[PDB]
RNA sequence: AACCAGGAUGUUGGCUUAGAAGCAGCCACCAUUUAAAGAGUGCGUAAUAGCUCACUGGUGCCGUCGGUUCCACAUAGGAGAG
RNA sequence: UAGCUCAGAGAGCGCCUGCUUUGCACGCAGGAGG
């Protein structure tokens, strides 16, 4: 996302605000991120320098994110050498993802001194390095680089500074003179021709479809500061630029400054990334156990197919009992009429009396019947976990991060994993009511059992997986009855479904029947479908 | 302390096994003499290292058995790079 | 001497072995029991039977078990599995009094109230209670 | 104590059970005719029958190459095969 | 004695999985930290 064109944009809009700025306080709130408070234009405001490998940027920023309890090692040098210092200049350094700050400072006897601070925004190996402007010595860098990496450059304290290698990419018709008619993937050729540009910009440029007017428009529009600060959403992924986006299929939102763009894009990034990681790491775990339980029924069912037909040993026992007056000790078979009038040749034990032969079939029957009941209760337990994990995965797929932060506790309590007033999350409803719901099972159970009496009307999806939701103690108008279904269909056994019915019931039923199975009685259902965010 | 252990804690090499390997290839000299992986090293010693073509000469300033990551760079200083 | 439902006595499981060990033709007898009995099979009938050495099979239908008349009047599927750790149903003494009048030709009590007391003792066996 | 005689009726109490009828288990343990007789003391039965007894009257090291049966008391020599 | 090797409760590291990927084995977050 952050690009040489964006680097030029920052180099100007910072110099509109930071020219002659006194650095009033420096602090390092995060491992690879450093804040300068700067007094300029009579105002006291924050510049963020970041060399985080994914999220690296230079960024004037509203949010007072944190200030550290620690004074960490790089930060202390910037406090020693450029806090109280005066920012003379900001420069684009060949435009490809580097910014230079030239800064004035004084020594411990008041002699005047000049420092260069280099922020390199080169992706996975972005870095921030401080240097003397007369001697070119690195004082220190936020990341060191030991010369055994054998790169063109070494980054060590007291060694001379250097800029990274230029790619032989030309500074910004001449591309049509390099371009080959056998090349698809044209964004590769555009990025290989021009400096200061990266694949999303080059891909949107290609999607303008010759394209010289497109590239000459873009480079002029950038130089002229004609751009729009823009964020976009492309189903799940979200991106930003100082650009209009040519043909990207997504949503869009715009602002007055690059500061607010970089704020509004990165402020949630750390939490969204942390959660999506841990939430998928819970999803992966539940999938393994749900697979293991479904495979445990697939085991037991085909195993039960080798059980005997208990009804036949029962029926033989009865038939021998009834015939028992005729039989003699140690005939090999009994020819017996069934109580329709077939005759079964029942085989006998040759030494047992005919009584003992009757008891022997009743014993085999009792073993068979017992074994089937034992395997059916194994199947019942595995079915409970299958159903519960179907419901759980519905919820986990559709839960907020805050509601995922409830779910794990129930599974640690469920012993599958290892290690207060609120429950519902609530939104507007028809006839101007307020409707409560919860995506977490224990929270839904605590909401449906206690937001309302027994006599009230309360609701769910009619499918076998759902979220439980209600307006509080309601008996609201038929408009509310027709609106509840859209919230139920935003949280049913499938998303975006076409005809999946809703259900509503008197809360004398919907009591408890693993967790969060409810008993159904006193109930109704209506056909329904998924809906837009207007379902709030 | 040994050379291989010194190159590892000073973060001149990532893996101790490679520090051993490079010294056992003879790509290291101490005080101008070629040096084995076991070689003693002290502050005020000169090391020359062949990182591919890049002949780096460094002097040791400190000795440690453990460090924080940034503090490892504090251990030693370069004096010349050649190729 | 047997207990079998009124009508549908002809199936072999209850009567067949007992007649079998006497040497009696089941489908000779059970057509006549299905003739003499016309009440619903939710009523069990005790039947007394004997054979002469000639295999003249002979029989008398007795009044239903008092525990079955109690079940019908109580409106219950089956009796208490643990009476005095449960109860199942309550009945008016008028029905018990009719049961006494019904069971009287099949009893040793001389007076109606002695028969009502017998029948309530049967009720106490099965968790049925009395108004 | 012996001996003679009775030792019953609702009922196969309910439940449970293939069956479970005093006598596999559980729950109850009422009431009648009484001189007296348990909703039964031990045998017996597949369940019943049957014998009985209370009772009554009489008489280096980590990991899937990388990483520093019923029973408290257990024994056909004949369906046959011997 | 954190998955591992060690220091006193916190340094270094590996693996596996995700993320990030215009720049010459250069990171980051999660399995998790006793």
């Amino acid at each position: 996302s952050f690009d040489g064109m964006f680097t030029y944009g920052m180099t100007h809009e910072l110099n509109e605000k930071i020219m002659g700025g006194r650095i009033t306080k420096i602090h390092q709130p995060y491992k690879h991120d450093v804040i300068f408070h700067i007094r300029a234009k009579g105002k006291n405001q924050k510049l963020l320098l970041s060399a985080h490998p994914s999220y690296s940027r230079v960024h004037i920023t509203a949010q007072a994110y944190e200030n550290p309890s620690e004074p960490p090692m790089f930060c202390m040098l910037l406090r020693k050498h450029i806090e109280g210092g005066f920012i003379e200049k900001i420069e684009q350094a060949g435009l490809d993802r580097i910014m230079i700050f030239h800064i004035k400072s004084r020594n411990e006897i008041g002699d005047e001194t000049v420092r260069k601070l280099y922020v390199e925004i080169m992706g996975r190996h972005s870095n921030i390095i401080l240097t003397d402007a007369a001697e070119n010595v690195i004082i220190d860098g936020l990341k060191h680089l030991s010369p055994s990496m054998n790169s063109y450059r070494t980054v060590l304290p007291g060694q001379d500074y250097k800029l990274p290698p230029a790619q032989d990419k030309i500074s910004p018709d001449d591309i049509l003179r390099h371009l080959s008619f056998q090349e698809g993937r044209l964004d590769k050729q555009i990025v290989d021709h021009f400096s200061g540009v990266s694949p999303l910009f080059a891909k949107e440029a290609v999607h303008r479809a010759t394209l010289p007017k497109a590239l000459l428009a873009l480079f002029a529009e950038v130089k002229e500061h004609r751009f729009i600060p823009n964020i976009t959403t492309v189903n799940g992924k979200e991106y930003f630029y100082l650009l209009e986006l040519t043909h990207l299929k997504g949503e869009a939102r715009r602002f007055d400054s690059l500061s607010e763009l970089l704020d509004r894009f990165y402020f949630g990034k750390a939490e969204r990334d942390r959660v999506k990681q841990q939430a998928q790491d819970l999803e992966r775990f539940v999938v393994n156990e749900r697979k293991k339980n479904a495979n445990k029924i697939k085991k037991l069912e085909k195993t039960l197919e080798y059980s005997e037909n208990a009804k036949e040993f029962q029926l033989y026992g009865e038939l021998l009992t009834a015939n028992l007056y005729m039989l003699k000790k140690g005939d090999k078979q009994a020819e017996v009429i069934n109580y329709e009038s077939p005759t079964i040749t029942i085989p006998l034990n040759p030494n047992k009396t005919p009584s003992e032969n009757a008891q022997a079939y009743f014993t085999k029957y009792q073993k068979a019947k017992n074994s089937v009941a034992v395997v059916e209760e194994q199947i019942r337990l595995a079915q409970e976990e299958i159903e519960y994990f179907d419901q759980l995965i519905q919820q986990l797929s559709s839960a907020s991060p805050r509601d995922i932060s409830e779910i794990r506790e129930e599974l640690v309590e469920g012993k599958y994993l290892r290690p207060h007033n609120p429950v519902l999350e609530t939104y507007e409803s028809t006839s101007g009511l307020t409707i409560l719901v919860g995506k977490n099972n224990r929270q839904n159970e605590y909401l449906t059992t206690r937001v309302a009496a027994r006599d009230d009307i309360w609701l769910h999806t009619k499918d076998i997986p759902g979220s439980h939701v209600v307006i509080r103690s309601s008996e609201p108008d038929e408009q509310t009855i027709m609106e509840a279904a859209t919230i139920a269909a935003y949280f049913s056994k499938a998303k975006d479904s076409s005809s999946v019915p809703v259900d509503y019931t008197k809360i004398r039923h919907v009591k408890k029947p693993k967790p969060g199975f409810v008993t159904y009685d006193s109930q109704h259902t209506v056909f329904v479908t998924p809906d837009a965010d207007t379902v709030i | 302390m040994r050379l291989d252990k010194f190159l590892k804690v000073s973060r001149l090499i990532k893996r101790r096994t490679l520090a051993k390997e490079v010294a056992d290839q003879g790509r290291i000299s101490i005080n101008g003499n070629q040096a084995k992986a076991s070689s003693d090293v002290k502050p005020g010693d000169e090391l020359t290292v062949r990182f591919g073509q890049k002949l780096v000469t460094v002097q040791v300033n400190e000795l440690k058995d453990t460090t924080k990551k940034e503090e490892a760079a504090n251990m030693y200083t370069i004096l010349k790079e050649e190729k | 001497k047997l207990q079998i439902p009124a009508g549908k006595a002809n199936p072999a499981p209850p009567v067949g072995p007992a007649l079998g060990q006497a040497g009696v033709n089941i489908m000779g007898f059970c057509k006549e029991f299905n003739a003499r009995t016309a009440d619903q099979a939710g009523l069990i009938i005790p039947v007394e039977i004997s054979v002469y050495e000639d295999r003249s099979f002979t029989f008398i239908t007795k009044t239903p078990p008092a525990a079955v008349l109690l079940k019908k009047a109580a409106g219950i599927e089956s009796g208490s599995g643990e009476p005095n750790r449960n109860k199942v149903a309550t009945v008016k003494r008028d029905k018990v009094r009719e049961i006494a009048e019904t069971k009287m030709p099949d009893l040793n009590a001389a007076d109606v109230e002695a028969a009502m007391r017998m029948v309530e003792g049967t009720a106490r066996s099965m968790g049925i209670v009395i108004e």
